[PDB]
């Protein structure tokens, strides 16, 4: 089934503002919440702009093609996909009213990007350079977070957040794979969000009690088979020879023993008492009493690691890895300065935390376990992204829509071009730009008008960046304020907006097959 | 579990004693073709009437005075005999060797096949 | 089982939307249409050719179009589109009335001298060019990357493509037409970069020989191709019965081994190092040859041998006796096992002709490159349609309205009831100039009666609307250009194309 030009750009632009507009507080402390419990058929919680789209299965292509590019910036900021989409349809809004006066399609989309670029240079020009600090990070982590969650659950979500890039920030990797590790625990409430510098261990062993308390932290993360295992196993394992099991029940526990004696020295090699605290980790499963002999001499012998964790345990600890225990010097583990062995709930989670050079921080947080314990992990997840970008540009300017019409000013106040026919693009593109804050402060509030002609000659009277209390529907100076856009968020996505935007206006029919 | 890989083991070892038992065989009743084949030139070479010494019975050896030279032996159907001209005895003697030869033949394919299977299954013992 | 006016229909109306969509498509400045796959997957293309598939097709003649569209597709596969809408522009036109005049006749014949008349214009229309100078082809090649809007690594593999394609341009009817290709060697290469990238001597091989034991490189060995017939013999010229025993083993594989021999002293007769044994490749052929230290490489294509026998420039010897430079690794050559990323690539350069590189790939990846490849494709290709045609012409409208004048002129002299084709010719130019003042978003007829006029006086020689520049302009001033033939090549297409149409009365199963 088809549709040709002008009906094949309507479907297209139609199709944008109800989807659009369920985002319309999807930014800022005013965004709401939105409950799939028909995505997949589950109930959920989310606010994102380019997630709630993959979460729904979302039926139309227009609804579809831009997740696809809305991937790009949730893959870069994480968050202004809970923005971008209102710009996109409402610059799509713009252009048809050429065209529904008439005017060529084509010119429309060519007098966007002169307009990309202008208001791009804008953002050269309005974009703040700031001197980051946890604070401004703070405020920068709240920023992103208000976007996701309450202000309140911002809060003590931001302490992790700038103090987790805070030692990645010393590592001075500008983006974070690492201090990402999080965790979520067995709590009536998700407000408990805890950080770690060190890591967190889900698995216990089998053995309680060995070292409950490991203070120093000797970490040879392992493979090891401390469990080969006890009685009849032939290379390990059963098999279709006697003639081997006969030979091969005897120097497993032997192997073992050995593995048990390669800690019980290493052990004594590490320590030489059970003060200092020293722990052992398998990656898979432990004979108890390998643990019980290991357990009495100050371990706390671990088994059945995940692979990753050994990561994180080798690094940020800067722990090791071998399959013989052996004996290894105290310090050829790596170390965390405390270990704390925690059960909440039935089992212990071990934090291994100031792991010695964290490379990973690790964020725990307690809650009912529900997606509201999701909703909270996501939120800050991607906030830590833009927060990550405030590390990556040193620009970082207020959020608010402060930026946006002081930037659709500009090419709204002199045709950028003095072109019509640019004008015809730009007057057309540079609009858009005034739907964030004009519809969250009528979200919040009084209609746009106001603070529009309020923020503009705000702006025009200062040319401090002042933005909207979000829940208001006033503008105040955004950059005090703290609602802030980094100039890596907000310029992509501007790019964004108006890359997708033309090839789709470009779209004159389409066919339903393939 | 255990037994089942010490079973077909040794198991594989006497398909080899067998097979290489019949090529051998298949061997031994091939020769004794050109026996029959052979002993037909030397009775044409010296003549019809020298004595001939064949055995009697266990441990008797019957002579006699050599006639029909032409006149051979093809033993053939179930039960039956045709003697055969001085030519014809030497073909099927050949023939019958030929009908032994890849029935013979393919016994080693057969033979040398079943022990390295033993040996896959002695393989997985030490294993 | 379809008839006659119906038919005619079915032909300017398929033809009609078959020559659409695609020139909201078309340009540089461009539209791309949307396709939805009945399960709701979508597809953005400026292609034509791809635009043509996940439709559903029924109309056999649209089919057919499909046919002379991949028939275009096989040899530019650029303007298949651009064919496609003149026979659609040719078939709406006259078609109808004419038929309705009763005739496709008048109609068949007129397009022979609508083709002349441009082919004559184009001759005038379009300008030779320097294959001789590759920047004066370049700019041609900058302009035939960008349509589809592909720079970034294509300006140099703009270059690269008329380095080796004049190169890999050695062929010779004795009125010397070069079509050659298959000489043009290419490289998927991890890392290196985009930007850089060559083309090597003879035909590099890349594809299927890694071959760690060609040894690594070859001074002055010979590569040895092999249509011997060099697989052994088992008895003194005859294979012998299998060894299904000790004997058949020692006096069989004793015979195996001279036929070996007495071709690869043969072989040695030419001296190689490198064997690239492709006919009578046997398991004691590369032994004895790997026995003679002579490194026998097996398993492999006589494609990578007919890519080295233009690797040599040279051909492959069933002659088993006497084997010989000329006959296989002409020239003195080279072969080179070499790591581009750390994949094993044979090189196999200095042909014995001239004109002797393969285009050497490296992108930042296989992937990145692939980009290069396959704009490079097109970049290389518009080389042998340079090196095919060095005449080349303005573009756009200045191509398109030139002829119809003449054309007019035509009609207006033949005054016939031909001249109603030439009058049906005349505007079917002018289409994709609407596409162009598409393409620039203006007004057609304007631009149309205003490029009218910049025919009228300039005679709209170099003077198209290019919507790229939105104006009518001098398209050499502006550098609009294209080799001749391919002007010609998308014209020649759509006249037989609305000719074959124009045939069809008939669709009968």
């Amino acid at each position: 089934e088809v549709a040709r030009a002008q009906a094949a750009l309507a479907v297209n632009i139609s199709a944008a503002r109800g989807l659009q507009d369920v985002l319309r507080t999807n930014l800022g402390p005013k965004g709401t919440m939105k409950m799939l419990v028909s995505g997949a058929g589950d109930i959920k919680l989310t606010k994102d702009g380019n997630v709630l789209l993959h979460e729904m299965q979302i039926q139309h292509p227009t609804a579809s093609l831009i997740a696809k590019v809305a991937t790009a910036q949730d893959d870069i900021t994480g968050d202004g996909t809970t923005s971008n989409v209102l710009i996109i349809g409402e610059l799509l809004k713009q252009a048809d009213l050429y065209i529904s006066e008439g005017l060529h399609p084509r010119i429309i989309t060519e007098g966007f990007e002169a307009a990309k670029e202008k208001a791009l240079q804008f953002l050269e020009e309005v974009k703040v350079s700031r001197e980051m600090d946890r604070e401004t990070l703070i405020d920068v982590a709240r920023t992103s977070l208000r976007t996701k969650v309450h202000a309140e659950l911002a809060d003590v979500l931001t302490e992790a957040v700038v103090d987790s890039i805070l030692a990645i920030k010393k590592q001075d990797e500008p983006i974070d794979l690492f201090m990402i590790e999080i965790m979520e625990m067995k709590h009536k409430s998700e407000t408990d969000t805890s950080l770690i510098r060190g890591l967190v261990l889900d698995h216990g062993a089998r053995h309680p009690d060995m070292k409950k308390r490991v203070e120093d932290a000797y970490i040879l993360t392992c493979n090891v088979s401390l469990e080969y295992e006890k009685t009849e196993v032939n290379s390990g394992f059963f098999y279709k020879s006697a003639e081997e099991r006969e030979k091969l029940v005897k120097a497993e526990r032997k192997f073992i023993e050995d593995r048990v004696k390669k800690i019980i020295e290493l052990k004594r090699k590490v320590c030489g008492d059970s003060d200092k605290g020293f722990v052992v980790i398998n990656q898979k499963g432990i004979d108890p009493f390998s643990l019980d002999a290991l357990s009495k001499e100050g371990i706390v012998a671990l088994r059945r690691a995940k692979r990753r964790n050994m990561e994180r345990l080798t690094l940020a600890c800067g722990g090791v890895a071998l399959n013989s225990f052996d004996d290894l010097s105290p310090d050829c583990l790596g170390h965390a300065g405390l270990v704390y062995e925690y059960t909440l709930g039935e089992e212990k989670f071990t934090f291994i935390e100031k792991c010695n050079n964290p490379r990973s921080v690790t964020l725990l947080i307690k809650g009912p376990n529900k997606h509201t314990l999701t909703q909270i992990k996501d939120a800050v997840r991607d906030g830590l992204r833009a927060v990550k970008n405030a590390i990556d540009d040193g620009c970082v300017v207020p959020g608010a829509g402060a930026v946006e019409v002081a930037m659709a000013e500009a090419l709204i106040k002199h045709k950028p071009s003095v072109k019509g026919r640019a004008q015809l693009g730009v007057q057309a593109f540079a609009d858009a730009l005034l739907i964030i804050p004009k519809v969250l402060a009528q979200n919040s509030g009084f209609d746009l008008q106001e603070t529009l002609v309020k923020i503009q000659a705000e702006h025009s009277e200062s040319g401090q960046l002042v933005g909207v209390d979000l829940n208001t529907g006033e503008p105040m100076v955004a950059a005090e304020v703290g609602v802030w856009d980094n100039y890596c968020v907000k310029k992509q996505l501007l790019h964004s907006c108006t890359v997708i935007a033309t090839n789709i206006l470009l779209v004159d029919e389409i066919m339903r097959a393939g | 579990n255990l037994p089942q890989l010490e079973m077909l083991k040794n198991q594989l070892d006497q398909e080899v004693e067998f097979l290489s038992t019949s090529i051998a065989q298949l061997k031994v009743v091939q020769t004794k073709y050109v026996e029959a084949k052979d002993c037909l030139n030397v009775l044409n070479k010296s003549n019809e009437g020298k004595e001939l010494l064949v055995p009697l019975t266990s441990s008797m050896y019957v002579p006699g005075k050599l006639h029909d030279v032409e006149h051979v032996l093809i033993d053939v159907g179930t039960g039956y005999y045709v003697e055969k001209t001085a030519e014809d005895a030497k073909d099927f003697f050949k023939r019958k060797i030929d009908f032994l030869t890849k029935q013979m033949e393919k016994i080693q394919p057969a033979l040398q096949e079943k022990h390295a299977m033993k040996q896959a299954v002695m393989e997985m013992m030490s294993q | 089982r379809e008839s006659g006016r119906k038919v005619q229909s079915g032909n300017i109306n398929a033809a009609k939307t078959i020559a659409d969509i695609i020139r909201t498509c078309l340009g540089p400045k461009s539209m791309m249409k949307m396709l939805l796959d009945p399960m709701g997957g979508i597809v953005m293309t400026n292609d034509g050719n791809a635009i043509l598939r996940e439709i559903q097709v029924q109309h056999p003649a649209a089919k057919s179009m499909i046919e002379i569209s991949r028939t275009q597709d096989e040899e530019v596969g650029d303007g298949t589109t651009s064919v496609i809408i003149l026979a659609g522009e040719m078939l709406s036109v006259a078609e109808h009335f004419l038929e309705q005049q009763m005739h496709p006749t008048v109609v068949i014949s007129a397009y022979r001298k609508a083709l002349d008349d441009m082919i004559s214009t184009l001759k005038k229309i379009s300008i030779p060019v320097d294959i001789s100078d590759s920047d004066m082809m370049l700019n041609i090649i900058n302009s035939s990357i960008t349509t589809k809007a592909i720079s970034r690594w294509s300006s140099l593999a703009c270059n690269i493509a008329l380095d080796a394609v004049k190169m890999v341009q050695f062929e010779e009817n004795g009125r010397k037409e070069i079509d050659i290709k298959k000489y043009a060697r290419v490289e998927k290469i991890p890392g290196g970069i985009i930007e850089d990238s060559c083309v090597l001597r003879g035909v590099m091989i890349n594809k299927d020989v890694t071959h760690p034991r060609m040894r690594r490189y070859i001074k002055n060995p010979r590569i040895v191709l092999l249509d011997s017939s060099l697989e052994y013999k088992k008895g003194e010229s005859q294979t012998d019965i299998e060894i299904t025993r000790e004997e058949d083993f020692t006096r069989i594989l004793q015979m195996e081994e001279e036929y070996i021999q007495q071709l690869c002293e043969d072989i040695i007769q030419l001296k190689p190092d490198v064997v690239i044994t492709e006919k009578g490749i046997s398991d004691l052929a590369q032994h004895y040859l790997m026995r003679a230290n002579i490194t026998a490489i097996r398993r492999v294509r006589k494609t990578d041998n007919n890519r080295i026998a233009r690797a040599c420039g040279a051909r492959i010897v069933s002659r088993p006796e006497e084997l010989r430079e000329d006959d296989v690794g002409t020239g003195a050559g080279l072969l080179e096992i070499k790591k581009i990323g750390d994949e094993y690539f044979t090189f196999i350069t200095d042909c014995k002709d001239p004109k002797a590189c393969t285009i050497l790939l490296r992108g930042a990846s296989k992937e990145i490159l692939s980009e290069v490849e396959r704009n490079l494709q097109d970049a290389m290709q518009v080389c042998r349609n340079v090196l095919l045609d060095p005449q080349l012409v303005p573009g756009g409208g200045a191509s398109e309205m030139a002829v119809a004048h003449a054309l007019t002129e035509k009609s207006k002299a033949m005054t016939g009831v031909e001249q109603w084709p030439y009058r049906a010719v005349a505007q079917a130019l002018e289409v994709i100039p609407r596409t162009l003042i598409q393409n620039c978003g203006a007004s057609t007829i304007r631009l149309l009666t205003s490029l009218r006029a910049k025919h009228t006086q300039e005679n709209c020689e170099t003077w198209g609307v290019n919507g790229e520049t939105g104006t009518l302009v001098d398209m050499k001033e502006l550098g609009i250009w294209e080799p001749l033939a391919v002007k010609l090549q998308t014209y020649k297409t759509a006249v037989e194309t609305a000719v074959l149409l124009l045939r069809i009365d008939d669709i009968v199963s």
